[PDB]
RNA sequence: UCGAUGUCGGCUCGUCGCAUCCUGGGGCUGAAGAAGGUCCCAAGGGUUGGGCUGUUCGCCCAUUAAAGCGGCACGCGAGCU
RNA sequence: UCGCCUCCUAAAAGGUAACGGAGGCGCCCAAAGGUCCCCUCAGGCGGGACGGAAAUCCGCCGGAGAGCGCAAGGGUAGAAG
RNA sequence: GCUGACUGGGGCCUGUAGAGCACUGAUAGGGCUAGGGGGCCCACCAGCCUACCAAACCCUGUCAAACUCCGAAGGGUCCCAGGUGGAGCCUGGGAGUGAGGGCGCGAGCGAUAACGUCCGCGUCCGAGCGCGGGAACAACCGAGACCGCCAGCUAAGGCCCCCAAGUCUGGGCUAAGUGGUAAAGGAUGUGGCGCGGCGAAGACAGCCAGGAGGUUGGCUUAGAAGCAGCCAUCCUUUAAAGAGUGCGUAAUAGCUCACUGGUCGAGUGGCGCCGCGCCGAAAAUGAUCGGGGCUUAAGCCCAGCGCCGAAGCUGCGGGUCUGG
């Protein structure tokens, strides 16, 4: 109860630090494909664009106490959460977009975004894509 | 830092203590009351204030007290408190124990270097009101040769306390 | 090690259990089993 | 070995063992520590028998206190030799200890060392003993 | 116990006891096989002939699977020498 | 070893055991005794030609650790010295 | 002819248990410094100072049959009282007995051995081997037997049976026939307490996933990837990752791991107390808690009611010896 309040008090001020923030959910992914959704997410970036597959039982409340919502469709699993602070939002969700549509991924493995404030849906994860 | 003590009438001491609770005495020159606490309610307390800080009490007299043990009767054998004395605070300066602490790395440890603690406290007189907690120490410079001692030490302005100055505080001694 | 009248853990992997009446130890390498006697 | 280096009887009547202590209860030097739990007699050889092995479970560590001392003088009458016709001479020395009597302490060591320590330590030993550090040892104010 | 409980050794006849010398069993092992080493279970049945010494015991010779440790008034004299 | 004196043992009166623990006695002194008048230590720390670490000195602090024929012990300078 | 034992209060004698170091010694560690070798140095030898032995000084800690600045409880003695008992005091005639024992407590010897042995206090056997209890049993518990009764109540010890009297009533533990008798020392055996570590921002168990970078740094009389060995003792791409507990290799590759996403989605792990039970645990004709048998007991622990049971005490009668 010590570094939890270290984590999910550090899962916030990227959370309100953003425009372009995703949160996919990733399985069966080797040594590989993961230094390389981040050597091809921050070119266009550089340190800001990372690739975070953080906490999901961490974003019922690194998501609920600057206060939000419109959430509960997002992440009821192993899911991820591309932050991106830095860069047009047009690099990293494009950089994005051809990140699970590249090695045989179906278009269908990610959960909506909170790109700029105003939820997402599933034809805008393909729409701000291309 | 606070305990309530409940007034001892004059009942077995025996008792209490075949009881669960653990009796005790608090007073000074106006005073001299028997009393008694609880055993375990004091331990948590003592291990943490033991008697270098200032135990304030309240009995069912909402009367705040503030004290420190003058000593404590032990067991001798299977070790565990016995009695127990409480020196009720006035305003006039006292004789307490000013806890010590030891600062810095010894010089003789990467050589030799096991260090001895002579006597980590101290007979310091002074206004209960004001009484430092720790007394800031020394080792950037300590031999196994003789050791600091004394009044080579820091007096926090309005504490003169009493010593010699003599007692060596401290030293190092050769390992094994 | 097998039996004597100081059964102790010698190593990690070892196991305490008991059985039939006595304390036992079992372990990754017999070179401990352990039997009160 | 360990023994006196003077005496004002060579041979002294044994005794009894009662309960207290009398003394040493406390800590007054070390970190941590063991204590006698059952009254008996602890042979010199005993002393250092621990002493040794101690200073061994850590080499070159920390400082040793053996606040015993053996001073009676353990008396032992020739192999065979029948009663009566005078006292046996000496044979060894002892320490009477009666129970809650600190025997030593280390210090400076590890406490995860002290401690294991003074459980071998004690191992020679011919009684429980107990293990501690520092309490209501403070006799100070 | 002295108005007596015969005092070593052997011979003979045994019984017992496991702390096991074989033989049967087991686990380890610095156990490859073999052979052993150490610990457990286990007396059911075995546990040799001679040399010297009064000797018990030893110390040798030749074998043996093996040549075991004790108790039984250090068994056994109304059984013997 | 055998009579005798001291201490412990001996359990707060006395005494009280062992082939119990540890020492002495089988003498001395005509002054080492009566008495009356005088006097004060041991040490420690300074200071002192031979001078240990104590001789005999000088100056302080020091009531008894000196002495009292001899064993220990009781006692004692308000004197037994 | 009320002093006796015993008891109260008064007044004192005294040096044990203990405890304490003030005197005699023994003491573990510290600090301190009269001193001396030594050097700067010449000198009637001033002084400065020592990475040496140490007198004593005090500190912190304790020890003692023959130590005591200190000192109980107790015991003794004397005064005033209580105390009419096979108490005392006194005189005279007779004794026998002067090997003792056991048990508890205080001490020596002994090995803090012995149905050992020697002394003190007390008890008992002796001579109370008459009874009861204790399996049997002089001395452990009951208890003082003049004699009788086809009477009553208890004491110790008992209450299922042999074998008199609760398969009695409550509330806890025990699972080994422990009880029906051995220790140290070991252990996730149970029962009742304790303090901390962390969770419904879904922890430990559960399984599909990541275990990166500097990178493999050097000093080498072979070489250092976390992966023989020391100093410095952190940064990078991070959901999480060192120069990694190791299965696993010669340096390696890896099965996997501290650290972690999380499907799962409720409590959960390593430690201190007490009861109580386990291993430790081998002896010599035939076993055994006296025996048979006991498992919410017929055990063990705390309660409560009640009996059984003596030769002790009552009821009753008789015998008897002192006194009035």
């Amino acid at each position: 109860x010590x570094x939890x309040x270290x984590x999910x008090x550090x899962x916030x001020x990227x959370x309100x630090x953003x425009x372009x923030x995703x949160x996919x959910x990733x399985x069966x992914x080797x040594x590989x494909x993961x230094x390389x959704x981040x050597x091809x997410x921050x070119x266009x970036x550089x340190x800001x664009x990372x690739x975070x597959x953080x906490x999901x039982x961490x974003x019922x409340x690194x998501x609920x106490x600057x206060x939000x919502x419109x959430x509960x469709x997002x992440x009821x699993x192993x899911x991820x959460x591309l932050x991106x602070x830095x860069x047009x939002x047009x690099x990293x969700x494009x950089x994005x977009x051809x990140x699970x549509x590249x090695x045989x991924x179906x278009x269908x493995x990610x959960x909506x975004x909170x790109x700029x404030x105003x939820x997402x849906x599933x034809x805008x994860x393909x729409x701000x894509x291309x | 830092y606070r305990l309530k003590a409940y007034y001892r009438e004059g009942e077995k001491p025996s008792a209490l203590r075949r009881a669960g609770k653990l009796p005790g005495v608090m007073y000074n020159r106006h005073l001299n009351r028997k009393v008694y606490v609880d055993l375990v309610e004091f331990d948590k307390v003592f291990r943490q204030a033991s008697i270098h800080h200032v135990i304030v009490l309240e009995l069912p007299d909402g009367q705040s007290l503030p004290t420190l043990v003058r000593q404590v009767n032990l067991d001798k054998r299977r070790r565990r408190p016995e009695h127990v004395d409480f020196f009720v605070l006035s305003d006039e300066p006292v004789e307490m124990y000013v806890p010590l602490r030891f600062v810095g790395t010894p010089a003789g440890v990467r050589a030799g270097g096991v260090l001895q603690e002579i006597h980590r406290d101290i007979l310091v007189k002074v206004s209960p009101r004001n009484i430092p907690e720790f007394i800031e120490v020394d080792v950037s410079g300590l031999e196994i040769g003789d050791s600091l001692h004394a009044s080579d030490l820091k007096l926090p302005p309005g504490v003169e306390l009493a010593v010699s100055p003599e007692e060596t505080i401290a030293a190092v001694v050769p390992p094994e | 090690m097998k039996v004597r009248a100081s059964v102790k853990r010698i190593c990690d992997k070892c196991k305490v259990i008991r059985r039939h009446g006595r304390v036992y130890v079992i372990c990754e390498n017999p070179k401990h089993k352990q039997r009160q006697g | 070995m360990l023994m006196p280096r003077r005496m004002k009887y060579r041979k002294q009547q044994r005794g009894r063992l009662k309960g207290a202590t009398k003394g040493g209860d406390y800590v007054a030097f070390g970190d941590y520590g063991l204590v006698a739990l059952e009254p008996a007699w602890i042979t010199a050889q005993q002393i250092e028998a621990a002493r040794v092995a101690m200073v061994r479970h850590f080499r070159r560590g920390g400082k040793i206190f053996i606040r015993i001392f053996p001073d009676k003088p353990y008396t032992k009458k020739p192999l065979e030799v029948r009663m009566g016709k005078g006292k046996g001479n000496v044979e060894g020395y002892v320490a009477v200890v009666k129970p809650g009597r600190v025997m030593f302490e280390v210090a400076g060591v590890t406490e995860e060392q002290a401690m294991e320590a003074l459980r071998i330590a004690g191992h020679k030993l011919p009684i429980k003993t107990k293990i501690v550090r520092r309490d209501a040892y403070d006799e100070a104010q």
